[PDB]
């Protein structure tokens, strides 16, 4: 809806709309990119009038963004989607497509058929997981030196509680194989909650 | 719905609700007081010391002043008494700092800073408590 | 030439990647090739010319948001 | 009811069944229990405070011990694996050629704003990080392979890609392939409409 | 007046207006459609065919497509958009013509020769197969369950798409196979792999609850009568002021049906189809409770496609109440069969019924309306396809690629006509060739590289070749998997002719008051 208006229903009618729809999903995706991570910065956002919520987590926030606009609508659920899914990517799946839905369209009419266009993003999108899951490079838990203390050291050490990664990595260490809690289909993982974690101050 | 917002604009508002929250009851506060006066929309004058009382009794603004009455009572909860301080202590904290080190541009330093004024409030205090 | 440039672009850039002899756009034919060997021949010293005349043509002017004017 | 049967099938093994009391705080401690392995851990703090610190930062390796025991291909956390395939996919775009060539430069060349944009958000910007994470992979390190000479991993929390090459701040394959799917979706989904039109 | 001209402009306006917007077709193309209308209302639209369905327009000659995109539906099931993106190709030629001061009835007669070379050439350009072959029935229906909504389920759909014609198809080349042929039935429940073929009429229905017949030998009912009962038919002796006059009037009702509802059964009865109206509240439900005790299908209120069907494959007629007991003139039934899978659904069942050689009942099931339908719209056009070929032979490529080998081969016959309309007969001739490349349209920018190369690499097939524009790239088009029937696209250029010309009949003023 841009320009003298004949029409309603998010009608700019085509590169218009297209872009006011790269402008209106764009403009959810840009919560995300300064609230990703933790040290991204949260966000005191009014569920109602005086309902705020402080949020950093982007699919969390887009559940509480509500869709006016077809670019709205899916964002919203792709990364509702990715939150559900996981919750790990909530915040950053939102974040690259604002240009991925900036970008290919653009060639998707510049079609010899539209179909070769984005597949430019899919085999890389495959390229990418093929790559993706080539990484052992770094993020090990599979393995340490020690194993798992160091791993657990290492995460603790890119921690800080204070002074930590010496009981707490192998605290990491006794939890999951602490858990005989045999996750179904032969999974070798323990869930970390089925711990039982007692404090002292 | 579908919406965002930048930065300083919302990071000036805190100041200026929470400046004006920190003015008047800095000259209440302490041996020197003052009455913070509220002109009703009914015309009345609401006299006080205390900064949550004009503060509840207005609109409020959503960002600092919505904020502070809370962070005031959880001080209020706390020794009984300092609402006025807390108040006024942030946004005097928030603000000489904020646009100079945000022209500067950063959150996080600023936020370290926070806890070692803090820290070098605590021990000072209980050396010279 | 008639022609859409980009994907004369893009392959000659992946047929100057996977190529990478003079594999460009002809005009002259309206086609695209080596280009050297289509015959595209011109010097060297002009393009470095026109190199050192781009290059520096810009950057001094990126260097200014600067610039006083006056009648006197 | 106090009446009601009692019998000894309700008896738990362990060892001894102990009650100890320290900082504290006592519990019912069962020891060596006899029908599965269990283990507690008591965090210690200085405070209250300080054992939700521990607690989680613990939590930080531990869901990813067990997601990496969920996933055994763990890949950086952290735009470095992207700033790697911003480049790679960038390249692998020239070569493909046509409008791939075009698109697969999209993709990569837009793999780069995550770092971008997290550093920010921890004040690690953009340049620096984005220079360090492809400072480390070359055209002589094109290799996921495990070893750094190209550091693939960006912590987080920093925003500044570092040492931890085992942390528990790291996202395994699992949460990472998928986005990459889903993103490009949305770039997909927007697309779908044939014949443009308007109710009334 | 100026009217005429104004309107006639107007009324080729907003029918190529509206129409024009209505080009994204035919593949990933533009960005999602969200529609809040004129009052408001939020609609999310998308893939043009339903919005071809969809479509709400002011103006008449916008009002003329959505008619003309339903018109395309029955006559193929195919190209919808076709004939609705063509639609302002003939009103493109109009004013252009118009303008040039072609009498627009020259213009008018400019699209009969025009369609009468223009689906010959199509016809000409045509790609032979056949309508009982279950591999020609098979590839046309493959490619038209390869894009549409069940591939993996088409996979039962197709050859079922192929099984249903066999009954229906009358022997080799026959005028056959419509949509009253192919009976279509949803059944709640199951999946598309629970959909399946269910030969002859299968009556699809709601019949209350179980106990019910599913054994053989019903005599499949169509019942305009009442039980005649206290409270149904026949006379209440007992009036009610009363608790015990009131409870009196129910017992005797309901004491006094069971013995019509055996008798209902007593003519061999596993269906009776109740009126669709009411005597009084026609059927008493207390009475319909027995009845299905009795093990006879009811359907109160029956709704009308169980009405016809019965009364056409089946052949059922109304019988006398059944303290007349009946006529016998219950159709043809060897069974009444209803099904719960998933657990789901009531079904009537009908084999051993009369039929016509025709009438192969497809009753499709799913978990939902969306797995149902999943298949259904799929099978449907794979019938839907399968028929065309049944009704007209040969066939043609998907996506008005062939068009272009026709405006190509045509535009000589255009020009070669020499004649008033030959002019008029070139000007649309090439009103073709725009089609692919205008389906292409709304994705994009640094934009324009394809569109006459949408077109030119086509005309530079030959005559014979040109752009896949279902799976890309340049083929001989019309066998692909890029394909439709030749039936369908010639029907688009007849519907989209008369329409448009139609247009050009527009004179002096009409708001009827």
């Amino acid at each position: 809806m841009e320009g003298p208006l004949s029409v309603f229903g998010d009608r700019s009618t085509g590169e218009t709309i297209r872009s006011q729809n790269v402008m209106a999903a764009a403009s959810i995706a840009n919560i995300v990119k300064s609230s990703l991570g933790p040290v991204g910065l949260d966000k005191m956002l009014v569920d109602d009038i005086g309902d705020v919520t402080i949020t950093n987590d982007g699919a969390t926030i887009l559940k509480l963004l509500e869709v006016e606009h077809p670019a709205a609508k899916v964002l919203c659920e792709l990364a509702d989607l990715q939150d559900k899914e996981v919750g790990d990517g909530t915040t950053s799946v939102v974040i690259i497509a604002a240009e991925l839905l900036k970008n290919a369209d653009e060639l998707v009419k510049q079609k010899i058929h539209p179909t070769s266009v984005i597949s430019g993003y899919r085999l890389a999108c495959k390229e990418a997981v093929r790559y993706i899951n080539e990484n052992l490079i770094v993020n090990t838990d599979e393995l340490g030196r020690d194993c798992l203390i160091n791993a657990a050291k290492t995460s603790m050490s890119s921690k800080i509680i204070g002074i930590n990664g010496d009981f707490f990595a192998n605290m990491v260490v006794d939890a999951v194989l602490a858990i005989k809690y045999t996750d179904i289909r032969g999974q070798p993982r323990y869930p970390v909650n089925s711990v039982n974690i007692l404090k002292a101050h | 719905n579908t919406k965002r917002e930048s930065g300083r604009k919302v990071q000036s508002g805190n100041i200026n609700a929470a400046k004006t929250i920190a003015d008047i009851i800095r000259t209440c506060l302490g041996p020197k007081s003052m009455m913070k006066m509220l002109l009703d929309p009914m015309g009345g004058i609401v006299m006080t010391n205390d900064g949550n009382a004009i503060l509840r009794e207005i609109q409020v603004q959503h960002p600092a002043a919505k904020s502070m009455i809370e962070i005031s009572r959880t001080q209020d909860e706390e020794v009984g008494d300092g609402t006025t301080s807390v108040i006024i202590l942030a946004g005097e904290m928030l603000s000489v700092a904020e646009h100079f080190l945000e022209q500067q541009m950063h959150p996080t330093v600023v936020i370290s800073a926070y806890r070692k004024a803090l820290d070098d409030m605590i021990s000072t205090l209980k050396k010279i408590s | 030439a008639g022609f859409d440039a980009t994907n004369i672009l893009n392959k000659l850039r992946a047929r100057h990647a996977q190529g990478g002899t003079w594999y460009g756009v002809d005009i002259n034919n309206e086609d695209i090739a080596d280009n050297f060997e289509a015959f595209v021949w011109e010097p060297a010293m002009v393009r470095i010319n026109a190199l050192t005349a781009a290059s520096e043509a810009a950057c001094l002017i990126v260097s200014v948001d600067e610039t006083i004017k006056n009648p006197r | 009811e106090g009446e009601e049967t009692f019998e000894a099938a309700m008896l738990g093994q362990a060892e001894e069944v102990v009650q100890e009391r320290i900082c504290d705080d006592e519990l019912i401690l069962i020891k060596n229990t006899k029908a599965r392995t269990s283990a507690s851990i008591i965090l210690r703090g200085a405070n209250d405070f300080m054992c939700d610190e521990m607690e989680r930062s613990l939590h930080d390796a531990l869901c990813v011990v067990k997601r990496v025991l969920e996933s055994k291909s763990v890949v950086p956390g952290g735009g470095a694996v992207e700033a790697a395939l911003s480049i790679y996919l960038e390249n692998y775009a020239t070569s493909m050629g046509s409008r791939e060539q075009l698109a697969i430069a999209e993709f990569a060349r837009s793999l780069l704003v995550i770092p971008n944009t997290l550093a920010v958000n921890a004040a690690q910007d953009s340049t620096d990080l984005v220079a360090k994470l492809r400072a480390f992979h070359n055209e002589a390190q094109v290799n996921p392979e495990r070893k750094n000479l190209k550091w693939i991993g960006l912590d987080l929390s920093n925003g500044k890609p570092r040492d931890n090459k085992q942390a528990g701040v790291f996202e395994p394959t699992i949460v990472k392939v998928k986005s990459l799917k889903f993103a490009t979706e949305a770039a997909i989904t927007i697309l779908r409409i044939d014949d443009l039109i308007k109710l009334h | 007046r100026d009217k005429p001209a104004q309107i006639r402009f107007s009324n080729i306006s907003a029918a190529k207006a509206v129409a024009d917007a209505i080009r994204t077709s035919l593949g990933p193309k533009g960005m999602d459609k969200m529609i809040q209308d004129g009052k408001g209302d939020v609609t999310i639209t998308n893939d043009g065919a339903t919005i071809l369905k969809q479509m709400q327009v002011l103006h008449p000659a916008a009002r003329m497509l959505v008619e003309l995109s339903k018109a395309q539906d029955i006559e193929a099931g195919d190209g919808t958009t076709s004939v609705v993106i063509i639609a302002g190709s003939l009103l493109d030629s109009c004013t252009k013509l118009l303008q040039k001061g072609i009498h627009p009835t020259i213009i008018s007669e400019s699209f009969q020769k025009a369609l009468e070379k223009g689906i010959e050439i199509l016809t000409d350009m045509s790609r032979p197969v056949e309508l009982s072959d279950r591999e020609t029935l098979l590839n046309s229906a493959t490619t038209s369950l390869n894009s549409k909504v069940v591939s993996q389920y088409s996979s039962l759909l197709s050859p079922m798409s192929v099984n249903a014609v066999m009954k229906v198809i009358d022997p080799a080349t026959a005028t056959s196979v419509d949509l009253r042929d192919i009976k279509i039935v949803k059944k709640l429940g199951g999946t598309i792999d629970d959909c399946e073929l269910v030969e002859g009429l299968v009556l699809t229905q709601k019949v209350s609850n179980s106990g019910i017949t599913r054994v053989e030998k019903a005599k499949i009912g169509l019942i305009q009568f009442c039980l005649s009962a206290p409270k149904t038919d026949m006379d209440n002796q007992i009036v009610v002021s009363d608790y015990a006059q009131m409870d009196r009037v129910l017992r005797e009702e309901r004491a006094y049906i069971l013995n019509l509802v055996k008798q209902i059964k007593k003519t061999g009865c596993n269906v009776l189809l109740i009126q669709k109206s009411i005597l009084r509240d026609a059927l008493s439900d207390l009475a319909l409770h027995f009845l299905n005790k009795m093990k006879i299908m009811v359907i109160k209120d029956i709704e009308r496609e169980d009405i016809e069907f019965i009364c056409k494959t089946i052949g059922t007629k109304p019988v006398a109440h059944i303290d007349q007991f009946t006529a016998d003139m219950l159709g043809s039934a060897e069974l009444a069969e209803e099904v719960n899978l998933n657990g789901s659904g009531k079904l009537l069942k009908i084999t051993g019924c009369a039929s016509p050689g025709k009438t192969v009942t497809i009753v499709v099931r799913g978990s939902n309306k969306l797995v149902i339908e999943e298949a259904e719209r799929s099978i449907h056009d794979a019938l839907c396809v399968i028929r065309c070929l049944v009704k007209k032979r040969a066939l043609i490529a998907g996506g008005g690629a062939p068009e272009i080998e026709l405006a190509l081969r045509l535009t000589e016959y255009s020009r070669t006509l020499s004649g008033m309309e030959s002019y008029c007969v070139r000007a649309f001739a090439d009103a073709m060739e725009v089609i692919p490349s205008t389906l292409a349209e709304n994705a994009g920018l640094n934009p324009i590289s394809t569109v006459t190369e949408l077109r030119n690499r086509h005309a530079q097939g030959e005559k014979t070749a040109g752009i896949n524009v279902r799976k890309g790239g340049i083929s001989n088009i019309l066998e692909e998997l890029v394909v439709q029937p030749l039936l369908v696209s010639v029907s688009a250029l007849t519907l989209a002719t008369e329409t448009v010309r139609s247009i050009l009949k527009i004179d002096d003023v009409v708001n009827t008051r």
